[PDB]
RNA sequence: GAUUAAUAGGGACAGUCGGGGGCGUCAGUAUUCAAUUGUCAGAGGUGAAAUUCUUGGAUUUAUUGAAGACUAACAACUGCGAAAGCAUUCGCCAAGGAUGUUUUCAUUAAUCAGGAACGUAAACUAUUAGGGAUCGGACGGCGUUUAUUUUUGACCCGUUCGGCACCUUACGAUAGGAGUAUGGU
């Protein structure tokens, strides 16, 4: 089991599937949400989050790691500090198409002060 | 009438106030290891020929 | 004496101004206790304890710091 | 009609005056699950037996 | 493309925890209204359990926990718990398509007599313009102290956003009712689909 | 000036409480306590939100109120508001939740 | 540390609430609150001055720091918990394979 | 030759108290900008869009650096300042409040004509008589925890001054519009 860590940054606007190494520095795999959806209306979506997921799920699996830790984020500076649908759908589809979750963290920019 | 009703209610407010601050201080000082003075003993003050 | 501790603690108060020279509460309070100077010194001159004669603004000040 | 509440009357007394059983007392409280600190004493209870 | 279907059926290696902290006056609701969270929870597959104590909520997920984003849920539970949210709306957040969302206003209004007229012309007279809110954007606003806590769909929490910063900045909530009012009007018929609807509000 | 503004803040408690918000809990509910799943649900709501327009415009007495109790019941069903409305109030001050100021 | 590499720890201390109490609120005076801050960096610069990195960590992690300082400040006011929330390493002047490799 | 020492003053000392003020210093994130990598097709907004940035690589991922701002959560039916106002740590500088004292001059005082210092908004509105809370002293103590045992502090309780606010009671009080017509301009 091979762990790599999967960035789940859900806006409201748009979903961010993103596949990396333990380390951080060399993405492994990502897809975004807005390039499965024709609209942009309908970009960040549950519909959308399933898909991103399904195809970052295959591209891992056929590098067989198999295991995820999930840090999921949002807009945090002065944002809303809460994740859009595609944070509970990519963990959804994520997690129904093999991949063995391990860790989960809500890892929010949480401004000490900001405006 | 209702002057003497609020004044009776006041006063029973009063009253229980005071058992309140008497039981704590019963309880939390050096006059827990006494008998409870009876309430028609402690009517009189001093009573001297 | 009650005007001495008065006089001492408007020096005190002049000359943390002067280093500071930006705020703006030491300076109502000096003013308040330059106020309660100039009252208590006015009683004690319809007394006549000290010099009608005798003022202080910021001289006196220096000369009895001085 | 004027028998005794014997529930009352306890409790006017007591207003006025103020390893068998230990298991399935666990496993009725490890159903709620709130924690409730005489379940603490319990479980360290149970520890000792 | 938007509904989104219940999770039909281990899909959880290190068993994951989430802790929040409560205060007594809280103790005593959560202690009468728990039955009810550790039962939905336990229809969900986490374990739910509080500690008056300490003064502790924690979920935990179990062995038998299939939902991955119930965790989240559940976290988002016991956060509103904690903010004192009521019992059936908390739990109604574990459904699919809800989520919270806290608006920090307190740092909106440098005054304090300014802050405290605008958060109670938020609030409005008789609830009405609060609940008004409610309705045109399906969401349940609780104006909580300094915070403003907002559940329901995506698009409310957007819209009650915008609506809670322009109350804020001394823009009138019956005036932001009167735009979302002809807002719903203009999108109910689908013949004004795509215009710039600004030459009405 | 407006009108249709002005009815839907003041209707609001009464569509809430109905039916319209599901999402909040009451309105959650009441969407499917019984005396909103009936057959003319609708049309009773309607007959409640007429009675508040002439009210609004106007007239001092109600319709839909029962004029004459046995002082029993009046006086039971007053406490019992006033005391649901006073602990709403006390577990609002408690918590910090703000409330509508209303006498 | 002696090995000179400078770090920063960031403490974070909550206030005992003290059982067999009736009042909700248990705050510590600013006086109290300045008292246990000074305790608390004193603990700190005491026990970490003194040992070097792989110690340190050997006491970071079943929290020695933070018992301590929870067995120290309790005369002055007790403290619920007492952890520390960062440690953050700003310069390592050595490159040196001896120590890196007797660490593993 | 010089009164009560005022349940009105001003001052002194002691332990203090405060998100009161000035100057320096220390941090914390977040935002923007820039650099280094992994990038590899959109990203961004919106109810939808569009302007814009995008194979010289945008948005994203990670790590540093700079700048400016502000001080989340704690944060209150609280604290301080006369008011506007005041929330990162530490140092310095004066000032202020209350309490206590086995502290002093003994009317110094109260009020404001004149004058003097500080400075985008609005939009639903002699006691009352105590009680429950609250914080700042001072005193007292059956006791739990510091405490290896004395300090001392935390918790509980009582007394006493002082102050922001709640509720009850008052002790009382008191301070033209809308329609419909008719005739002119």
């Amino acid at each position: 089991l091979v762990f790599g860590v999967a960035r789940i940054f859900a806006s409201f606007n748009d979903t961010f599937v993103h596949v990396t190494d333990l380390s951080g520095r060399e993405t492994i795999c990502r897809v975004t949400g807005g390039m499965k959806v024709k609209a942009d209306r309908d970009e960040s979506s549950p519909y959308a989050a399933m898909l991103a997921a399904q195809d970052v799920a295959a591209r891992c699996k056929e590098l067989g790691i198999t295991a995820l830790h999930i840090k999921i984020r949002a807009t945090g500076g002065n944002g809303t500090k809460t994740p859009g649908p595609g944070a509970q759908s990519a963990l959804r589809a994520l997690a129904r198409s093999g991949m063995k979750i391990g860790r989960i963290e809500d890892v929010t920019p949480t401004p000490s002060d900001s405006t | 009438p209702k002057v003497v009703k609020k004044a009776t209610e006041i006063k029973r407010e009063e009253l229980a106030a005071i058992k309140r601050r008497e039981e704590n201080e019963r309880k939390h000082s050096n006059k827990k290891y006494e008998k409870r003075k009876s309430e028609r003993e402690k009517a009189v003050l001093v009573k001297q020929q | 004496e009650d005007l001495y501790f008065l006089i001492k603690k408007a020096v005190a108060v002049r000359k943390h101004l002067e280093r500071n020279r930006k705020d703006k509460d030491s300076k109502f309070r000096l003013i308040l206790i330059e106020s309660r100077i100039h009252r208590l010194a006015r009683y004690y001159k319809t007394v006549g304890v000290l010099p009608p004669t005798w003022k202080y603004e910021s001289s006196t000040a220096s000369t009895l710091v001085a | 009609i004027g028998n005794l509440d014997l529930r009352s009357e306890k409790q006017r007394q007591a207003e006025r005056d103020l390893n068998t059983a230990l298991k399935k007392y666990l496993r009725k409280q490890r159903k709620k699950n709130i924690i409730d600190e005489k379940r603490l004493k319990a479980e360290e209870l149970y520890r000792q037996m | 493309k938007w509904k989104i279907e219940p999770f039909l059926p281990g899909p959880f290696l290190e068993e994951s925890s989430f802790m929040t902290l409560f205060p007594k006056y809280r103790e005593r609701y959560l202690k009468d209204c728990w039955p009810l969270v550790t039962k939905a929870l336990e229809k969900h597959g986490i374990a739910a359990t509080l500690d008056i104590v300490e003064g502790s909520m924690t979920v935990k997920t179990t062995r038998k926990t299939y939902d991955p984003a119930a965790i989240l849920k559940a976290r988002d539970l016991i956060k509103l718990l904690a903010r004192s949210v009521p019992a059936p709306q908390a739990l109604k957040i574990l459904e699919d398509g809800m989520a919270c969302d806290i608006i920090k206003i307190r740092s909106m209004v440098r005054n304090k007599e300014r802050f405290v007229k605008r958060r109670q012309r938020l609030l409005g007279q008789n609830g009405t313009t609060l609940k008004a809110l409610e309705l045109l954007t399906q969401t349940y606003i609780l104006v909580h102290g300094n915070t403003v806590s907002v559940m329901g769909g995506y698009k409310g929490l957007k819209e009650v956003r915008r609506v809670v910063e322009d109350t804020m900045n001394n823009i009138h909530p019956i005036y932001l009712i009167k735009e979302l009012m002809i807002k719903r009007e203009l999108a109910k018929d689908p013949a004004l689909a795509h215009e710039d609807w600004s030459r009405y509000l | 000036n407006d009108l249709a503004l002005q009815r839907l803040i003041a209707e609001s408690h009464i569509l809430s409480e109905a039916g319209a918000n599901p999402s909040h809990w009451q309105s959650s509910h009441a969407a499917t306590t019984g005396t909103n799943t009936r057959a003319f649900a609708t049309g009773r709501i309607a007959k409640k939100t007429t009675d508040m327009r002439i009210q609004a415009l106007g007239a001092k007495e109600s319709i839909l109120t029962q004029q004459k109790m046995p002082m029993n019941m009046r006086k039971g069903i007053v406490k019992h508001q006033e005391e649901k409305e006073k602990k709403r109030r006390q577990e609002a001050r408690e918590n910090g939740i703000v409330l509508e100021r209303e006498v | 540390t002696t090995d000179h590499y400078l770090l920063r720890l960031f403490a974070i201390a909550f206030t005992k609430r003290r059982p067999n109490q009736i009042k909700k609120t248990t705050y510590a005076q600013s006086s109290q609150i300045r008292a246990i801050r000074r305790k608390m960096v004193e603990i700190i610069q005491r026990e970490a001055a003194s040992c070097t990195l792989h110690q340190l960590v050997s006491k970071l992690i079943p929290e020695v720091i933070g018992r301590e300082i929870e067995k120290a400040t309790q005369g002055i006011y007790p403290l619920q918990n007492v952890h520390i929330r960062k440690v953050k390493l700003l310069k390592q002047p050595k490159f040196d394979l001896g120590a890196l490799m007797a660490l593993h």
